């Protein structure tokens, strides 16, 4: 859905990389580890967020209500 | 002078450190005041002029509850239990005004920086919100399209951390004594052995190793501490060390003097 | 050495709920069975059209993760895109009160 | 070579095949 | 709802103190001390600075429930010597000790900045 | 409950001054009792945390995988030579005054879930209310004030 | 959902014995979850494809 | 007023693990009194232990009911305080072995000890007592 | 050994696309 | 049935419990709005008049709160609306409602009642953060986890029964069971654990501790104990400090199987005047036992001092495993691998006999014992092989298990688990079954169609090789499945008919 703000396990700022974390994929070929490693979230406690969040907002939105 | 403290590594965002001739429980408290209350602002209370995206009112204000704000002159402004008025003077609070449109036909973004200052600032700094990526970008909110229309007014008034997550700087912590088990407060779990099935320390090297045959030191103490803080970035790390001293100090003296007075 | 069949792949002799065990060996089988009894009362999501689709009763979480654990089979059983709870950072330790 | 035997990993593909044609609710849609 | 309030976290009741002292009969020179809206932040830490000096004889202290944000804590010492005397010149000892502390990391993190 | 039947309910709350806390300050998000374990037979809890763990150290996700080949072993040799303990204990502190603690803990990255059976539907109690017509008794149903 | 579309429901009465379709039988494989049964009075009656 | 009731050189023969980490066990014979026999429990660790060690030992009746303990004072006190392992219990039991040998089993704490010897039938301690370990 | 702790597919989509 | 002897009632609450280790027996945790809700007559003497008066004052929501007064007539003067508020003066002969002030008594119900038991009454100490709290003590006589069930509670009104609750079903008095001739309240798991780490020989505790705990007891006579030993640092055993909560006076022997009162083995109990002496403290003889300590203190000293006997030990020992902590993990379970090949051998040497007895059998030269069937002979004589495999197995894992093994530690400690269940979840599982017989043979001519045909092999019915821990194979899984759901079957008809007959 929205990838949420201040992680529950360390709590700082999440999802600053997060559209980062998307483009480190497509136009770079880029494998996910060394992408979290250029990234730069050296603790996992945060690195757990984004590895397990699913977008729904997008599925969500591609309504067309009103 | 007793204290002593050396740095190790610095940075915008997080110190490590030693602090030695120290004892445990100073270090147990500092570590505690560091968590649990260190003023800050924070945004409180929403209020929401017209909703029309597909997440819900109150999910938006709590999404909005953790954007972190400028924080340097906390100390000038009061908090509304004691402030005098009612309903957010200027002296008490600020003011937060947001505004999206449904314009493009792609899909369109709202970041944080797009909230602005409302109310009197009176030049002390205070309540931006905080960029960290190269693109300026407060972190995200919501996600719109062609025909949704958001207005917020957001009033944000002071707060502590000790009662909510919300006014907490600190956000992580790191604590380490005895690297190498001299002190012997606690064996280590092992199947077969203590050593190969454990990894060493990253602070293993500022303490030489225990000699290997000499009988067990009984009249050590506590010591030679580890202190790696990585702040939220609301305020600047040296800032909240001092400031967490500041409160710690404030608060004893608070009640020595509540002692003297009894 | 007279065989004339091979099933496709052993891990399909299970159910719907069956399938969110993970390691479903490395139990003991009424463990299984409460957890498919379980599974039922879970809340989470359950459609996207939620928005519009009015029903009686509706529970919706609000930060849906899928679990780093998993089989092959909810991949097809779209687990993965609708997930049921979001995962945390549990301790196991007698913490001395509660 | 492509007449090579199948490995243990392979059979996800049949059961792709095999869900993308016929769907959960087979059953009763049948 | 009608339970105590959500002020009990750090903010002082209407009509009581931050403390209540109370003399004990169990042992000479002996008296308990109640606090409230704190916790172990300045307990331990008054507990162990006021072991470490040596004139006073005996001190522990604990919380009864989590749900209320207080805790108490008992104090004897020698005759003569008095227990408010001692826990304050502990407190002066505590703060001084602390100063001297920020002072210095002060100074250590100027004499450390870069360029 | 758990993935594999650990229901229950919640005993308190404290904040991070007092929760247990290790070297890099990862603190937990819940704890539980050990006696649940060595009763209910539930190694399969504990695979999948481990298993977990060393997921998010990968990056990669994990696998179940019912009848396969994936061992305890592999598990311990990836997440060793990712650095960290050979089968999941840990060095962890006190939550009160941060001594070392005497023994070690297996703690990590687990998956739960949430229930429908929430506290406010079963909160319920009355004193003299409504009467039955029938029988002159106390009305059911926690809808209309039952007892 | 994707559970309660694929039920099974059997009658039989109300006391019933035991080597009767209460408990599991050999038959069941690559049919029918030995697992996914609901407890309580019906157990061995439900049972899930 | 408080003095030793039996005072000898004892030398082990050897020691036990017995699979802990903290505490053995001692059993010694005396040097003088051939009759007399000796075991005791240990903290092993923080007085380390040998074969072929002589020891001695010290009844200690009190240092010169008590009242609660005081933190030790660090000003000189001319007591029965000035070997190595000093160490407090309780006695429980007498025993009566041979019709000659006499024998009591003190205490302490959570150790014990195995004490024999014919000489000082009355001398010999009663409900509780110290104990001195020279070096 | 290998094992097979955790497997590829679009790699091997794409050696097939030399392959073929 | 649902009118007569059974009915509606007033007064009455039902929420979800959970635990707490700081109230002791005769106290309950009740939450404030049901506080609130619920109400209790009193009369108005010369005595009560001032309180009675403030707590009118106090109006319908402060929590020391009044709902109701009643004059001298059929008056109910409702205090919610009760615009002349501050001015009642409340003369004398009459009666008022209140709320629940703190310990009052009050009766307790769990569903279904078996026995004398599930029928305590308490005291309360009023609680916040709605739900309610008992002690961890009294659990396995409600015969309660905490697995979401829900209480039952009532309110007495007139005082002669508010005082034949208070003096017949309050818990110190139904300490032992009259059914069973032996005590069966008891505490514990975790400090049952906690308390078996504490009372070994080779630990030891430092003065900040040891004061904490001092003030931790709530008696405490204001006197430490002495050190146990001096030379550079006070310390003392845990069981120095623990005779400190263990009330004065009280003597047991325990003397099994070691214990020549210079005990090696270190098992046996023996305290003299309240004082712990030697000894492990251990569930066969600190929880319910018939040669109880609780049984003990119980007859000699008083049936209410055993109240804080429990809530003594019961605070003590969970302070101390605070600063201590204690778990386990897989550690536990996984061992070493050359004891993991002898019960591989074991096992194929059981086998072998296996296949030679078979081979005897299919050789028609048999001794087609006495009284059974020569099939069931048969039957008999692969059972017992493999049953002496399984155990055998299981006995060589737990004597190589090591002495830090925390899961160990647990099972010989008491609470939990057992020799069975480490054995069962570390090395074998043994043939699973119904009935006695194992896996019948459901399809024709053998057990399931992915075998040949016509075989008894210990794989052929399904006798269980493999752990847990290295996983199974899906036959061992399906027959696992199998005695578990005749388990349950089984289960889920006795309950009815033992209801029935109950009745
Ligand atoms: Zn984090
Ligand atoms: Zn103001």
């Amino acid at each position: 859905m929205i990838v949420p703000v201040r992680c529950f396990s360390c709590g700082k700022v999440v999802g600053d990389k997060w559209e980062s974390y998307l483009n480190l994929l497509q136009e770079d070929e880029l494998d996910e580890g060394t992408a979290l490693s250029r990234l730069g979230l050296k603790r996992y406690c945060c690195r757990r967020m984004i590895l397990t969040h699913v977008d729904l907002i997008e599925k969500f939105l591609r309504y067309n209500p009103l | 002078e007793g204290p002593q403290v050396k740095i190790r590594e610095a940075s915008k965002d997080n110190v490590d450190f030693i602090l030695s001739n120290v004892d445990l429980a100073m270090a147990n408290s500092l570590r505690r005041v560091m968590i649990a209350e260190i003023p800050t602002l924070a945004i409180d209370s929403v209020e929401v002029e017209t909703n029309t995206t597909v997440l819900a009112d109150e999910f938006i204000a709590h999404r909005l509850g953790l954007i972190p704000l400028q924080s340097m002159d906390i100390e000038q402004l009061e908090y509304s239990r004691d402030c005098f008025c009612e309903d957010h003077c200027d002296k008490c609070s600020v003011v937060l005004t947001l505004q999206a449109f449904g314009e493009s036909e792609s899909t369109t973004n709202v970041y944080s920086k797009d909230l602005v200052i409302v109310s009197n600032l009176m030049g002390r700094n205070i309540g931006h919100p905080i960029i960290q990526d190269k693109e300026g970008n407060g972190v995200l909110i919501c996600k719109l399209r062609k025909g949704q229309e958001l207005k917020l007014t957001c009033v944000a008034k002071k707060g502590i951390a000790k009662e909510h997550a919300k006014w907490g700087p600190a956000a992580a912590i790191e604590f380490e004594y005895d690297p190498w088990n001299k002190l012997k407060h606690t064996d280590y779990w092992y199947e077969q052995d203590s050593a190969k099935e454990w990894p060493q320390s990253k602070n293993c090297e500022y303490e030489d190793p225990p000699n290997e045959g000499d009988p067990f030191d009984y009249k050590a103490q506590a010591d030679t501490f580890y202190m790696n803080v990585e702040s939220v970035g609301s305020i600047p790390v040296d800032q909240v060390v001092v400031r967490g001293i500041d409160t710690l100090q404030k608060k004893v003296a608070s009640i020595l003097l509540a002692l003297t007075q009894m | 050495t007279t065989f004339t069949h091979c099933e496709i792949h052993p891990s399909m002799i299970l159910g719907v709920a069956a399938s969110i065990i993970p390691f479903p060996d490395h139990n003991q089988s009424p463990r299984n069975t409460y957890q498919s009894a379980m599974g039922k009362q879970a809340m989470g999501v359950f459609l996207t059209n939620y928005n519009v689709r009015m029903d009686t009763m509706a529970n919706i979480l609000y930060y849906p993760q899928k679990p780093l654990g998993t089989t092959r089979a909810m991949e097809y059983l779209k687990f993965r895109e609708l997930p049921a709870g979001q995962n945390a950072i549990v301790a196991i330790a007698c913490y001395s009160g509660y | 070579d492509e007449s090579a035997p199948i490995t243990a990993e392979d059979s996800w593909a049949v059961i792709s095949a095999f869900f993308r044609e016929k769907g959960l609710v087979s059953q009763q849609l049948d | 709802m009608n339970a105590p309030d959500r002020f009990e976290l750090f903010l002082l009741g209407e009509g009581e103190s931050k403390l209540k002292i109370d003399p004990d009969t169990k042992a000479p020179n002996a008296v308990v001390i109640t606090f409230e809206k704190e916790d172990h932040t300045l307990g331990n830490l008054i507990r162990a600075e006021l072991l470490n000096d040596r004139k006073v004889l005996f001190a522990a202290y604990k919380v009864e429930h989590p749900f209320f944000a207080r805790f108490k804590l008992r104090i004897q010492t020698t005759e003569g010597y008095d227990p408010k005397d001692a826990l304050k010149n502990a407190c002066n000892s505590i703060i001084n000790k602390l100063g001297a502390l920020k002072t210095n990391f002060e100074t250590e993190w100027n004499l450390q900045t870069l360029a | 409950a758990s993935r594999h039947g650990q229901k229950g309910t919640i005993g308190i709350t404290y904040r991070r001054e007092d929760m247990p806390f290790t070297a890099e300050g990862i603190v937990p998000d819940l704890i539980i009792n050990p006696h649940a374990i060595p009763s209910r037979m539930t190694v399969a809890h504990l695979i999948e945390c481990l298993l977990s763990k060393v997921a998010a150290l990968s990056g990669n996700e994990g696998d179940a995988s019912p009848f396969t080949d994936i061992t305890v072993e592999g598990i311990s040799k990836l997440l060793r030579e990712h650095g960290y303990q050979s089968r999941g204990f840990e060095v962890m502190y006190n939550g009160h005054t941060g001594k070392k603690l005497m023994a070690q803990i297996f703690f990590g990255p687990t998956y739960y879930q949430r229930l429908r059976h929430m506290v406010d539907d079963k909160i319920h109690a009355r004193a003299r209310g409504p009467m039955q017509v029938l029988t002159r008794q106390p009305v059911e149903g926690r809808s209309r004030d039952g007892g | 959902t994707l559970s309660h579309l694929r039920r099974t429901n059997t009658p039989i009465g109300r006391d019933g014995k035991l080597a009767k379709p209460r408990q599991l039988h050999n038959t069941h494989w690559g049919l029918v979850c030995p697992a996914e049964t609901p407890e309580g009075q019906a157990c061995g009656l439900v049972k899930n494809l | 007023m408080s003095n030793t009731l039996f005072d000898d050189i004892f030398q082990v023969s050897e020691v036990d693990p017995g699979r802990y980490n903290k505490v053995c066990r001692i059993e010694a014979a005396s040097t003088t009194q051939d009759q007399c026999k000796l075991t005791l429990d240990i903290n092993v660790e923080l007085f380390p232990v040998a074969a072929q060690d002589s020891l001695t030992v010290t009844i200690a009746s009190s240092l010169n009911a008590t009242r609660s303990w005081r933190p030790p004072q660090a000003g000189d006190r001319s007591l029965a305080d000035d070997y190595d392992y000093v160490m407090y219990g309780t006695a429980y039991k007498f025993e009566e072995v041979s019709k000659d040998l006499i024998a009591v089993y003190y205490s302490f704490g959570g150790l014990l000890m195995r004490l024999e010897g014919n000489y000082r039938n009355l001398n010999n301690l009663q409900e509780n007592a110290y104990l001195l370990i020279r070096r | 050994t290998n094992a097979s702790p955790f497997i590829k597919r679009d790699r091997m989509r794409r050696n097939f696309l030399r392959m073929r | 049935r649902g009118n007569l002897m059974g009915k509606r009632v007033d007064f009455s609450a039902r929420t979800v419990i959970s635990g707490d280790p700081n109230l002791e027996l005769d106290q309950v945790g009740v939450p404030k709005s049901i506080a609130k809700t619920l109400t209790y007559p009193e009369v108005v003497t010369p005595y009560n008049i001032d309180r009675l008066t403030q707590l009118v004052r106090n109006g319908p929501n402060e929590h020391p709160g009044a709902k109701y007064v009643i004059r001298d007539s059929g008056d109910r003067i409702d205090l919610r609306y009760s615009k002349r508020a501050g001015d009642i003066q409340l003369q004398y002969g009459w009666k008022v409602e209140r709320h629940i002030m703190d310990n009052d008594p009050v009766l307790f119900n769990r569903q279904p009642s078996l026995h004398k038991m599930s029928m305590m009454a308490h005291r309360v100490k009023v609680i916040p953060y709605s739900t309610f709290r008992l002690n961890l003590s009294v659990t396995s006589p409600y015969n309660a986890d905490f697995d979401g069930d829900e209480m039952n509670l009532h309110v007495p009104q007139s005082e002669e029964t508010r005082a034949e609750l208070s003096q017949l079903c309050a818990v110190p008095l139904q300490i032992v069971s009259p059914q069973s001739n032996k005590p069966c309240m008891g505490i514990v798991q975790d400090t049952l654990c906690g308390i078996r780490k504490l009372t070994l020989r080779d630990t030891f505790i430092e003065l900040d501790q040891v004061l904490n705990m001092l003030y931790w007891v709530p008696d405490w006579d204001g006197v430490i104990p002495t050190p146990a030993i001096i030379k550079p640092k006070p310390l003392w055993s845990g069981k120095q400090i623990l005779s400190v909560a263990i009330p004065n006076g009280i003597h047991l022997q325990r003397f099994d199987e070691g214990t020549t009162l210079l005990s090696p083995k270190d098992n046996g109990m023996l305290i003299i005047d309240g004082q712990i002496i030697f000894g492990v403290v251990e569930k066969k003889t600190v929880g319910s036992s018939n040669g109880g300590l609780i049984h003990v203190v119980t007859r000699e000293k008083g049936p209410q001092v055993c109240a804080k006997l429990f809530g003594n030990i019961q605070k003590v020992v969970n302070f101390w495993l605070l600063h201590n902590g204690f778990s386990t993990g897989i550690g536990d379970t996984i061992a070493d691998g050359p004891t993991m090949r002898e019960i591989t051998e074991t096992i194929a040497e059981a086998k072998k006999k296996v296949l030679d007895v078979t081979k005897e059998a299919q050789a028609n030269l048999l001794t087609a014992k006495h009284g059974m069937t020569l099939r069931e002979s048969f039957e008999d004589n692969v059972v017992r092989f493999l049953n002496e495999a399984r155990d055998k197995a299981g006995r060589l894992a737990e004597v190589n298990l090591k002495d830090l093994n925390n899961v160990k530690q647990m099972v010989m400690a008491g609470s939990k688990g057992s020799f069975i269940n480490i054995a069962q979840m570390s090395a074998c599982v043994g043939q699973q079954s119904v009935e006695g017989k194992r896996i019948a043979f459901g399809f024709v001519d053998r057990t399931l169609p992915h075998f040949s045909k016509d075989d008894y092999s210990p794989e052929s019915k399904g006798f269980v090789e493999n752990s847990y821990l290295r996983g199974l194979t899906p036959q061992e899984f399906f027959f696992h499945a199998m005695g578990g759901r005749e388990g349950l079957i089984d289960t889920a008809v006795k309950t009815a008919e033992t209801g029935y007959i109950q009745r």
